[PDB]
């Protein structure tokens, strides 16, 4: 949004609140105290407010919000009910929008009266307002005609003489009930209503010309409607409808969803004579909401069409015949786009999910809620997909043409998702896709046809000035081949140079951390997953590979990270290897101050072993055992400290041999955001990290106890031999890494599968650029332990594949972060996420984890 | 019009295909 | 300015919200936009070598053509390879051309940095491609050509590795370095031969066609374009004060330059040419490009000086009472003339003490009419205002003058108007306080009724509006009650302590740097006894212990958290030369508890914080260390091996003090005021009676012969400054003398002879003033009253409370039940030892038990 | 019009303190 800061991520420190605030006049014997940046509480002084009473939630629209607030304040000041309301316009938009949860909607004014002075204040409020219709909150029933809603909610925290405080537990009797925020008005158990309110709870009204809809499913309850099917009583075709509750759903401008669906109705009413043309089967307003049902055609969205029809592997694409399909569907897109540009109707939102394709490659356009019926203004693109946002308030027809250009460049090369970050990013895809379509062996006529199409779509795009504060980021146009080692050093000095640039950009805007992090790990500041010193460590190792440093800021940062990386042990409580307590000690070990690192390792060793509730390589005792094993191989500690480590490691594997499941839990096979019960493949979050532990343990010591558990761990990882997850951390490339590490140890039956998963991991495309869940983790493991000098071939593979993810800044390059947009540098996806691969591919060390 | 069925059908939650 | 200023509390420099329209240009390839220190946006061509110490071109532009000149100059420089920079946002552009900005840096908008071997390809292009040009004149150069193009010889980017002796803005010719001339007149630096195509430019010269018939004689410090000075006319010998209007400078936040402000003053004073005061224009002319406005100056004094010279501070001052005839006469003249100029639709919109001039026989005079508007039918917010004369919620131009007259009349009634920008309707404090003040001096009932009636007549003219300025919680008091019993003290204490959940949590909800707000001088200070977040809670501890009600809210976690934020501040303060120790913090830990770490810290950091002091003082030197150091050995917390060196320093300091007393005791005769200037040597904390306090406590500890002689020398070093000049204006206070030396005499009253005690009664009438401006104890009011009856050896504590609280009701703003005080320069709410809560907390807790917890009494 | 000394005398500071 507008308050969302560019370049890097931001959790919450730019609540700027540059808008008109909400406040009311304060009389004597009253107060206005600031609550948590959203409410202002006003209470009379010396008046005993009680707990556990009947609240009233008053809701209103955007236009009459100030007038209704002034009316409720002026009717509530002369009498003795406490009163609170929202702070500013931006928080009012946030509480009445499309992304906010449906349980908290319309929370504008919550007064807190008493039991005795209740009927009087409700009748006074009803007669006082008597107008200003607004949203219906999904908590209560609408008392009278004014938007007055009585919820038996939560009051002030419990007094010192009272007991059982229990916030949001409502304390009915001795027992307390969880105040669930269900959309249906449900009275909690017990609690006798008052006599004047008992006649309000039973005002049931009769039936009428009831809707002929049979609602079967519900997928997408955002705030007001849903992407959900239904059944029609008369027409046998499937129907999907939208729900428009009045006065809810908003952008930064005062546009409700009712007129958005009205615009969709007035668009698809004249879009009825076309081949796809989802016509309005029924339009009307029932009770107070507005419904709109449209026909659904059979097909798949373009995400599934791209991920099912693209030459990822050499065996999935047989007899080619893919660029002909691309040319056909882009030609259909161009013809149908020029079709509706005559009657002055446009889309203004071109998304992958808005383009539906079916058998014989027939396109279909849906989701016309943001249509426009006039092309003579220069409005800015308000709502857009992550990768399909226009720039500099350009013309709506060419906003649609920009969306068509971006979706065609996605079809040529699927990397649209960072085009909101770097302007004209599609030149990267246009340059890069030709060099691999000439490598797969596609026909020159088809390649020249699709390149001529992409050049034709560039003629209708508004090439304009770049004023969006992201003038730092530009695309490359000097993507050349790699034929010498001098190419490698003058590339890698550019990659070195590009880091202090974004470091200065980050420090000139934030002061909390030192390096930017991805959202998933913005709060994390430890380990070798999301921290502030692992990236600088990779920077130091990769700068050691170049004959000159040319670093402006490298000494005070080095002397500062040691000072700021020692107080986290008394603050943080997350252990393990990645984002753990011992990962920072491991980082300090390859940093300098070896005596300080050994002292920290000898100090914090026993307290971090029993504090792990899991046994994974990410957060578990395996990482502490790995770092202790590495320290035993290095010889930095004594035998008195090193004796019990092997004994505690044997207890980790004797139960593992007898019980191989233990903490394996359910058989999940997805990752997504990598929190909820991961795919447990490979390293890190995977189940195969114990194989890496057993390999590094049998590298140092030797017996038959560790080898059997090693082979059992390889067989336990081997049950997934079947997919679309070849990645390094959570994927199948970790198994290739383990087998390449222990080729002399494992038998020829186990080495027989080495030639099998190589064709599985030889994909020509991955979405993310990182090494955990990106492309670089595959290529760093493809030649990790080849025992041969093909390092230059490995660089000439990896960098030429990595040219598609680069954005140029000064004379340097930098990596787009997770999910494409919102650039960062970490081990997951960043400068370090290629820097570790670069320093590992030409040294065969893989500095993430040692080789004993 | 004249019905409260809209608020009391607005949560069912089913299917994930 | 006022909108950028954070309301209520003070704020640091890091509060740039920057809610405006940004300034930027489109970037091509072979180029990059980098961000400088939040004010400049610098662009350089990559691969292009940029030199150092070259002929910089500075470009100035006005407000409306700012975007067009920036875009045109940027498109010129991006076509070439000249490095380029410009201002970041619109607010910094307003700040670079405002009225409060320094005139050495004014109007510098684009400072492009072209090559030193190619200037003729740059300057004619910049002349010819700009077309329309409306920029100001920077005080740097001499206006190359007609377009606002200025050739200053400044400094480029800092020196590289191959170039040693970096010397930022210091290198001119060679190995020697001369500082960059920041004088507003253009000056060629010593050396540096100009280029051959610029020698013909740097001759110029022009003949004379007039000689500006007004001779300037003397001057004072300027602000941006004009200043305070005096001149004489060529034709007549009458004294004239003209004003300088430099074109396109002195912007407000709205797009209004000072030229139309002085034009509005000219159009007001042309029609106002017959109403005795508000003098007409003798001469008005646009010469060259500046504008001058000659207005004559009449014989008179400002109203602030008239208040400070004519007010009943003492009984001997203003004999035969009177003074209300004079106040009613000047207020009635103000009302009559205000109704006179409200007929031809002209107003003032700036009423201030320095705007009203009075003279002999009490004749008023109104000046400074630059903010006059000639139309009254819209509602506008008061744009520029004096500190204490600002409106609320877009009042009319008709009664903005009436509000100013109301505030200045309440100042004439009793002078405490300075916090009216903080608390709305503050004058209800001053009315009720001045009524009982003048009822105590003995002024007559008919004069008091007359002045109260005319004051209520002006109260009938202020528009009673709804208060919407995020200051709605700050309300005045209408419960001015007398003190009858100890319940009337304990309710005051519990309310005054109960307000702190509010005034502490509201500081928490928006600021995370400190834990307590402070004054503008002591915002950066965070340790010691002057300005700290620890001594305030320390004073809260004994003020809670002195009353029965407990005031629960928040004491455990904050009392533990202050130790955690104070443990790392013993290491100097991470930046400290002389205040590295500020010992007495261990005394606060001793009062807080857990003395086992306080003794260890006192034994650890005692020696290294003594030799580093240079300017010998209780606060900025080493003299205040020994007062706290003797306290621990008197209490029995340290060893005799450590205490022997302390006693050796005690003996060594006396011989250095009595050998050459003029080594560091320089007071410079006149009053030193406070804060930074005039070396701050008046007495005690900011002066040299602190060593007299040292000698008193040391002789009370152990008996020595040299201690009494040094004590008498230190007493006589201030007793020679006995200039009481028929009472008092002057600087009595507590931290500058008078009450402090009264305290010193009353402390060791059994030691000194009768010759010093004879002076005590004659200075008691000097220090018994009925009014002070500031409310703190250092340089305020209650520092007098805590020192008046402190060692009387009689139970007059209730009389002390009945004096102090009723005299303190004038500085109090209530937060819904709890009271709070604005400090020094009382526009912003604060709490500290100097001027705030703790300045009266220590006064209350000292006056109710006679202990004076500022300093140890042993 | 065309004098240039009004900038070239504006730098004077002197003394005017009462």
């Amino acid at each position: 949004f507008n308050l969302e800061h560019p370049f890097f991520f931001t959790n919450n420190d730019y609540s700027t609140d540059t808008s008109i605030k909400y406040q009311a006049s304060l009389p004597f014997n009253w107060h206005e105290v600031m609550n948590n940046d959203e409410w202002v509480y006003q209470y009379p002084i010396g008046k005993f407010v009680e707990r556990q009473g009947w609240k009233i939630h008053i809701s209103s629209e955007y236009n009459s919000s100030h007038e209704l607030l002034q009316d409720v304040a002026k009717i509530c000041h002369e009498m003795r009910i406490p009163f609170k309301h929202l702070s500013t316009e931006d928080k009012f938009i946030m509480r009445n929008g499309k992304v906010v949860s449906r349980g908290f909607s319309g929370k504008f004014i919550t007064c807190y009266p008493n039991q005795n002075e209740l009927e009087s204040v409700l009748q006074r409020l009803e007669s006082a307002l008597k107008q200003y219709n607004g949203p219906y909150i999904l908590s209560d029933k609408r008392w009278d005609e004014a938007p007055i809603y009585l919820r038996y909610g939560v009051f002030r925290p419990s007094r010192d003489d009272e007991k059982k405080v229990a916030i949001d537990e409502l304390i009915v009797g001795d027992e307390v009930v969880k105040d669930e925020r269900l959309p249906v008005f449900k009275i909690p158990k017990g609690i006798v209503p008052p006599d004047f309110l008992n006649k309000w709870l039973d005002k049931k009204d009769k039936k009428q010309g009831d809707f002929p809809f049979i609602i079967d499913n519900a997928i997408r309850f955002s705030n007001s409607g849903g992407i959900y099917n239904a059944r029609l009583k008369e027409d046998g075709k499937k129907i999907i409808l939208k729900e428009a509750r009045p006065y809810t759903g908003l952008g930064f401008d005062g546009t409700y969803s009712s007129e958005k669906l009205a615009s969709e109705c007035k668009a698809l009413k004249i879009l009825n004579e076309w081949s796809e043309a989802p016509k309005i089967y029924w339009h009307g307003k029932i009770w107070e909401h507005t419904f709109l049902g449209i026909e659904h055609m059979k097909g798949v969205p373009l995400n599934r069409w791209v991920t099912n029809n693209f030459p990822l592997y050499e065996v999935v694409d047989k007899t080619k015949d893919y660029l002909l399909r691309v040319s056909k569907i882009v030609e259909k897109l161009i013809d149908l786009t020029n079709k509706f540009h005559s009657e002055n109707v446009y889309h203004q939102d071109l998304h992958l999910g808005n383009i539906l394709v079916k058998d014989e490659d027939e396109i279909s356009i849906i989701d016309w809620e943001q249509a426009v019926f006039s092309n003579d203004e220069k409005v800015v693109h308000k709502v857009a997909a992550p990768g399909f946002r226009a720039w500099r308030e350009t013309l709506p027809s060419e906003i649609d043409w920009y969306g068509i250009r971006q979706i065609a460049h996605y079809l040529y090369m699927p990397l649209v998702t960072t085009s909101d970050l770097t302007y004209n990013y599609v030149s990267q895809t246009r340059i890069e896709g030709k060099k691999l379509f000439e490598s797969l062996g596609y026909t020159r006529e088809h390649i020249d046809y699709v390149e001529s199409l992409l050049s034709y779509l560039d003629s209708k795009c508004p090439q304009i000035e770049n004023i969006s504060r992201k003038k730092v980021l530009k695309p490359m146009h000097e993507i050349r081949t790699i034929e010498s080692e001098q190419d490698i050093q003058d590339f890698i000095i550019k990659l070195l140079r590009g880091f202090t640039l974004t470091y200065g950009q980050w420090r000139k805007e934030f002061q909390s951390r030192f390096f930017p992090v991805a959202y998933y790990g913005l709060n994390f500041n430890q380990g070798i997953a999301f921290s502030d010193l692992a990236i600088l460590w990779s920077y130091q190792q990769l700068a050691k590979k170049v004959k000159n440093f040319k670093f402006d800021d490298y000494y005070e940062i080095r002397t500062q990270v040691i000072n700021e990386a020692v107080n986290n042990f008394k603050k943080s409580s997350l252990s393990g290897l990645f984002d753990g307590k011992i990962g920072t000690i491991w980082l300090i070990y390859e940093f300098g101050e070896i005596d300080r690192a050994v002292e920290l390792f000898t100090t914090h060793f026993i307290e971090i072993f029993e504090n792990s509730q899991n046994k994974n390589l990410y957060s578990g005792q395996a990482g502490i055992l790995l770092v202790g094993l590495y320290f035993l191989s290095k010889g930095e500690i004594d035998n008195k400290l090193g004796e019990e480590i092997l004994i505690r490691l044997r207890e980790y594997t004797l139960n593992y041999i007898e019980n191989p499941e233990t903490f394996c839990k359910v058989g999940a096979s997805d990752v997504q955001s990598n929190d909820p019960y991961e795919n447990f493949g490979g390293l890190l979050y995977g189940h195969a990290g114990v194989a890496w532990l057993f390999g590094e343990a049998y590298k140092l010591t030797g017996e038959s106890i560790y080898k059997n558990g090693l082979e059992l761990a390889v067989d336990k990882e081997l049950v997934a031999y079947k997919r679309l997850l070849p990645y390094l951390a959570t994927g199948s490339a970790g198994l290739l890494l383990l087998i390449n590490r222990n080729k002399e140890i494992l038998s020829s039956k186990y080495l027989k599968y080495l030639t099998s998963l190589e064709r599985a991991t030889d994909v020509v495309f991955c979405v993310l650029p990182g090494l955990f869940n990106g492309f670089c983790g595959l290529e760093v493991a493809n030649n990790i332990y080849s025992d041969i000098d093909d390092n230059f071939s490995g660089q000439k593979k990896l960098i030429e594949q990595l040219y598609r993810y680069l954005c140029v800044i000064e004379e340097g390059f930098v990596i787009a972060g997770d999910n494409g947009l919102k650039i960062t540098t970490d081990i997951a996806s960043g400068f370090a996420g290629v820097a570790i691969g670069l320093v590992s591919i030409m040294d065969n060390k893989l500095t993430i984890l040692p080789q004993i | 019009v004249s019905m409260a069925e809209e608020v009391l059908n607005l949560q069912l939650v089913s299917v994930q295909v």
